[PDB]
């Protein structure tokens, strides 16, 4: 009946508008803004070129081939670009749709973007926004979780690898932030914690939140694992950028030089 | 110490309990030659055994979980010492014996505080970059990033064996019976269907996770074989100058 | 025999332990379908895995497992078996379980219930026994006040009397009971004890036995009235009450003496109406006049030695008798075979009381099927496990040989290659007792390891030629090892280069004392100088094999090495006892001369459990004070129990047991000042 132009043109909506306006609103006046104009925000004007940009997950079991919990995208954005004119592989999780869970498409694609980059020769710089996994896939997806670490394990040394953390990540995930170079935080926006308040209260028997057990404070003034912490997010992005343009792009390459007067 | 001798010991070690708990030791001592492990720093993070140990006359490290002491579960010191054991292991070219039973993380404040993330990295780095042939065997139990983290197939494993007491999760079954049915309240049906579907080694079989389920009492002779034939192991690595460790 | 004669078609074992494989494997031989039952502990046991099914009666605890009947009439319903085997124990002489099963349309194979309430009392099985002609203890139980009455029955009955009190008398007429001027003193004496303990001043006749030996005449019988005595056996070494080493044959009685007890022991069986099979034991004396006490109704484990002086087997011919066909051999057809001898290996430590229960877990295992003439039962395999709720017989071997010195040679032969690791076990004490002077020449009695052995089991003294040669084989195991560790493979970059050393001199401490060995390697031979004695020692010298044989200067020895540390000291196994040797060289010994030694704080103050078990009740409190003498609490383990004292007068600081609690393996129970 329909052509394929209409359905193209109603999942680009879908993915652009997310699980809906009123999640977009609700994102908005929540205090952080979506991993699309963070990755515009980032890079410079006009010159970021994404790729896969049509990747979705498939599940046979659990009944999820409705559309109602389908969403193009799998809650990863991930692409390439020039920042100050020097090229950059650009990592972004999404929180819209199943708060940034990753799974098999979510691994794949994170794992193109790294072998290209180790490739060419530039740095990885990447934004992480999750709060859980699918449990309905299981196992399967922690397998993802393997060959991530494993990339990072052979660009160690080989190109520079950044990772600013701004969203509630926790469980088997806060590995991979934890094997690149330097790490950074946003104040109470990005939360660190292999097992969450709940278990630890249940089991360890004390009043705990969330707060100190994985806020931006705890762990960049007596926990020692993150390098510095920022009050709001632009201001991130803002001070990412020169950080960055102190860097070079692999170890083959000497420290950059700049005019100085 | 013939190569191929069998070891009927290994049939009952481990209880068919998913609680109790087996000295770990004894399964290293059957499988090495002569019965002979010389333990290192035995007395410091009883969680993690490292040692030395000779199978057909080739020197070998082990290193395996101990589900005596905290149940298993791996922290900061069992990070740190079963890195530099595996480091200098590498460094040396010494073939790794892996014995893997671990239910995840140990959590507490005191864990979190103490920076639990940068020793697991130390870890989980010191056996992803590890190139040496390392063959590891899953006993009982793998739950959550831990089995990742100890020596799983994904991370350039060589060849993995599982008993058939293995098995291999994400997350309590207790709390996700009561986490996937959010619309309402199920019990016994789907607790029984829980337990009879993911309490098996089968999904990571068919998975591809494991090369396949082997006897316990044959476990010694597959071992050996493997160091027989996977001894011409060198990769293949991108140029660095030298590695960064989360030290 | 013949197969296609009808018979069960499955078959109930209710049983635990060796005795549950012996029955199944019969079963299986004759081609009847078996179902064994099993409890918590026991779900991967062999029995369990040799027969077909596998019903679990309920939990650990025997007193609620393989002692319920409801669970074993549920059993019986599922499994639709249309009969059962009780072994021994447990309740296989149990009237309760016997009227039950009976009620129900199935048969129990053993004897009938009512033999079994003949038996069980004591009264009426005197009474029965007289009425059986059967030769029984003498004696007046009646009220004597008189001593000339007291002598007169004495003198009709013979000067050495077993006279007592039924409360007690400390004593009475048994002692000093050979001439009789002093039982007319013990009289008085002891009716003043009773006056001042007990009360009854009267005396109570009974015979006395000089140095008992009780030997047991196995009786079986049909349900037609045919009845045979198949041979004695003699079982006159037991510790506890507990019979530990058996041998089929009496020497101490001929021909005629085990014929007329032969007839007796029928003529009681059949005075009971008795089927299947049974024992009667009599306590002979030293001039061949036996007395009759006691008669077991069941399958004894000590029953296959007999077998292996007849050719029957006992298991196969009850479960075909309780079918009802009648038995078709004959008195006149029973003979000799040559002679037998079995033992049974528990778990246990001989070096404490004569063998005080242990636990843990088999880590190997294997026994000498391929010696001549031993024969094995065995209820466990490589990694099995020892509990605290069962026997702790590990198992039992039977040497069969033309004569008594042969079976006796093969048994030490056997008992040298049955290797065991991972619990304790008391090889050491049947080997050591097994060649003992007066046990080979004959002349053992009841006591026979009570007085031999005033101080307990101290191991197997050692002469100075086996202590020579005990000292040559360590040297020569200690030269072999170092040896060893000097084959590398070829480098190709840096040379290995072999050090060449003619003669190594060694210093062997032993015990207490040190000694100086010079050994020297000729290949594969052994030339080793022990305080200026030669000795010369061959071998294929297998370092990994579990057991070693080694030939010393021409006599062949079997060997097994454990515990071999890196700083020289090792645990030898050598002629079944376990020797501690610390191996250093010349050197490493002057030098150790200077090291001051690590003074050890342990002297008594401590009461920690001699081996593990449950305690029950504990008759002291934390800070009191006890004298020498008085026991500190009770433990069971395994169906025993054990009292144990304090060696020192002190208070306790601590009691760290009380009752319904769990003891570990050398657990801290007391610390006292
Ligand atoms: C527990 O397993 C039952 C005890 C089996 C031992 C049998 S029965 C009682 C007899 N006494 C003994 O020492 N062995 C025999």
């Amino acid at each position: 009946a329909t052509s394929v132009n209409e359905r193209i043109e109603n999942k680009r909506r879908t993915a652009l508008l997310g699980g809906g306006q009123r999640r977009i609103d609700a994102q908005h006046k929540r205090g952080k803004l979506t991993a699309r104009e963070r990755i515009s925000l980032l890079l410079d004007p006009g010159s970021f070129v994404e790729s896969d940009m049509f990747v979705e997950h498939r599940c046979a079991d659990f009944g999820m081939a409705a559309d109602k919990n389908k969403f193009p995208g799998d809650s990863v954005v991930t692409g390439r670009g020039r920042i100050n004119g020097r090229l950059v592989y650009v990592f972004s999780q999404d929180f819209t749709v199943f708060g940034g869970s990753l799974s098999g498409a979510h691994a794949q694609k994170i794992c193109k973007i790294m072998d290209q980059a180790i490739t060419v020769g530039a740095p990885v710089i990447g934004l992480n926004d999750s709060g859980g996994a699918r449990i309905q896939e299981g196992v399967e997806s922690l397998a993802g979780y393997a060959d991530i670490f494993l990339r990072n394990v052979t660009a160690s040394g080989v190109i520079p690898q950044i990772s600013l953390i701004m969203g509630p990540c926790a469980g088997g995930a806060v590995y991979s932030p934890a094997l690149t170079d330097f790490t950074f935080m946003v104040k109470d926006t990005s939360y660190l914690f292999i097992t969450g308040p709940d278990v630890v209260k249940s089991v360890t028997n004390e009043d705990v939140t969330q707060e100190e057990l994985g806020g931006a404070k705890t762990h960049t003034t007596m926990s020692g694992v993150a390098h510095r912490a920022f009050e709001n997010d632009v201001d991130a992005l803002c001070n990412l950028r020169d950080f960055f343009n102190y860097l070079p792009l692999s170890s083959q390459d000497p420290a950059p030089v700049r005019e100085c007067h | 110490d013939p190569s191929d001798r069998l070891v009927p010991e290994l049939d009952t070690i481990v209880p068919l309990e998913s609680t109790k708990a087996y000295n770990m030791v004894d399964i290293i001592h059957s499988v090495v030659d002569e019965r002979e492990f010389f333990e290192i720093m035995p007395n410091y993070a009883k969680n993690i055994i490292v040692g030395f140990a000779r199978m057909n006359g080739r020197t070998v490290g082990i290193v395996g979980n101990q589900p005596k002491v905290a149940s298993g579960c791996l922290d900061i010191n069992s990070s740190v010492k079963g890195a530099r054991f595996v480091r200098f292991c590498d460094a040396f070219n010494i073939p790794l014996i892996t014995f893997v039973d671990v239910p995840g993380f140990l959590p507490g404040t005191a864990q979190e505080y103490g920076g639990i993330i940068r020793h697991g990295a130390k870890l989980l780095y010191a056996f992803a970059e590890a190139t040496v042939p390392k063959v590891t065997v899953i006993t009982r139990k793998a739950y959550g990033g831990a089995y990742d983290v100890m020596s799983s197939k994904h991370l350039c494993g060589d060849t993995n064996y599982a008993w058939p007491t293995a098995e291999i999760a994400v997350m309590g079954a207790k709390g996700a019976v009561e986490i996937i049915f959010k619309g309402h309240e199920n019990v016994e049906a789907a607790q029984a269907e829980y337990i009879e579907k993911f309490a098996n080694p089968f999904p990571a079989a068919v998975r591809g996770f494991v090369d396949d389920i082997i006897q316990p009492s044959s476990t010694r002779a597959r071992i050996c074989c493997d160091l027989d034939v996977l001894a011409s192991k060198k990769v293949q690595r991108p140029w660095r100058k030298h590695a960064n460790i989360p030290l | 025999y013949d197969p296609n004669e009808k018979t069960f078609d499955k078959i109930l074992v209710a049983n635990r332990g060796e005795i549950a494989c012996r029955v199944i494997r019969t079963c299986k031989k004759m081609g009847i379908k078996t179902v064994a039952i099993h409890s918590d502990v026991d779900a991967s046991s062999v029995h369990v895995k040799m027969a077909d099914e596998a019903v679990c009666v309920g939990p650990a605890p025997t007193s609620k497992s393989y002692l319920n009947m409801d669970a074993i009439m549920e059993a019986i319903k599922k499994t639709r078996a249309q009969a059962v085997h009780p072994g021994y124990g447990f309740l296989s002489e149990n009237k309760e379980f016997a009227r039950c099963l009976a009620a129900e349309d199935v048969v129990f194979i053993g004897p009938d219930t009512h033999a079994i309430q003949a038996m069980g009392d004591k009264i009426e099985s005197k009474l029965l026994a007289k009425k059986a002609e059967v030769n029984t203890i003498p004696g007046f139980d009646g009220v004597v006040k008189d001593a000339e009455e007291a002598v007169r029955i004495a003198r009709e009955i013979g000067y050495p009397v077993m006279i007592k009190a039924s409360a007690g008398g400390g004593g009475k007429g048994m002692r000093i009971a050979w001439d009789d001027e002093e039982t007319r003193d013990g009289f008085r004496l002891s009716s003043q004890e009773a006056a001042s303990s007990f009360g009854d001043d009267r005396l109570l006749i009974e015979k006395f036995i000089d140095n008992p030996r009780h030997i047991e005449i196995q009786v079986l019988g049909d349900k037609h009235g045919n009845a045979l005595w198949l041979n004695e056996r003699e079982c006159s070494i037991q510790r506890r009450n507990q019979k530990v080493v058996e041998e089929a044959p009496s020497i101490f009685l001929d021909a005629e003496t085990r014929r007329a007890m032969g007839e007796q022991a029928v003529a009681l069986a059949r005075a009971v109406k008795y089927s299947s099979a049974g024992t009667v034991e009599f306590l002979v004396d030293s001039k061949k006049n036996f007395y009759f006490l006691e008669m077991n109704t069941r399958l004894q484990v000590e029953h296959p030695v007999t077998e292996c002086i007849t050719g029957l087997d006992l298991v196969q011919e009850m479960i075909r008798v309780a079918k009802g066909y009648p038995l078709r051999h004959k008195q006149a057809d029973i003979r000799i075979n040559g002679w037998a001898v079995e033992c049974r290996v528990y778990a246990e430590d001989p070096y404490k009381s004569f063998g005080l229960p242990s636990i843990g877990r088999l880590s190997q295992y294997q026994e000498p099927l391929h010696l001549p003439g031993v024969r094995v039962d065995s209820g466990i395999q490589p990694g099995s496990d020892i509990s605290i709720y069962y026997d702790p017989m590990i198992s039992k071997l039977i040497t069969y040989g033309s004569d008594r010195t042969e079976a006796l040679k093969r048994m030490a032969d056997a008992l040298d290659n049955y290797v065991i690791r991972g619990v304790t076990h008391n090889i050491a004490l049947l080997r050591e007792v097994i060649i003992n002077s007066r046990f080979v020449k004959g002349d053992i009695s009841t006591k026979f390891l009570s007085d031999v052995y005033p101080d307990g089991f101290k191991g197997h003294m050692l002469t100075k030629s086996e202590k020579n040669q005990l000292l040559a084989i360590a040297s020569s195991l200690f030269v072999a090892f170092q040896l060893r560790a000097q084959h590398f493979q070829e480098n190709s970059r840096m040379p290995v280069i072999k050090p060449d050393i003619a003669n190594w001199e060694l210093s062997v401490k032993l015990h207490d004392k040190v000694h100086t060995v010079v050994a020297s390697n000729n290949g594969s031979v052994f030339s080793v100088e022990v305080d200026g004695s030669k000795l010369n020692v061959t071998s294929t010298w297998n370092l990994a094999s579990p057991l070693l044989s080694v030939s010393v200067d021409g006599t062949q020895r079997t060997v097994q090495c454990l515990s071999r540390e890196a700083g020289g000291n090792m645990s030898i196994q050598f002629l079944g006892t376990v020797y501690k040797v610390n191996i250093l060289t010349r050197l490493a010994a002057e030098l150790n001369k200077f090291m001051l030694e690590k003074v050890t704080e342990d002297t008594s103050s401590v009461l920690r459990s001699p081996m593990p078990g449950v305690v029950v009740a504990v008759s002291v409190k934390p800070g009191d004070a006890v004298a020498e003498g008085q026991e500190i609490c009770v433990i069971e383990a395994m169906k025993m129990q054990n009292s144990m004292t304090a060696g020192k007068t002190g208070t306790v600081k601590s009691v760290h047991c009380q009752a319904g609690d769990t003891v570990g393996e050398g657990d801290l129970l007391v610390e006292l000042e």
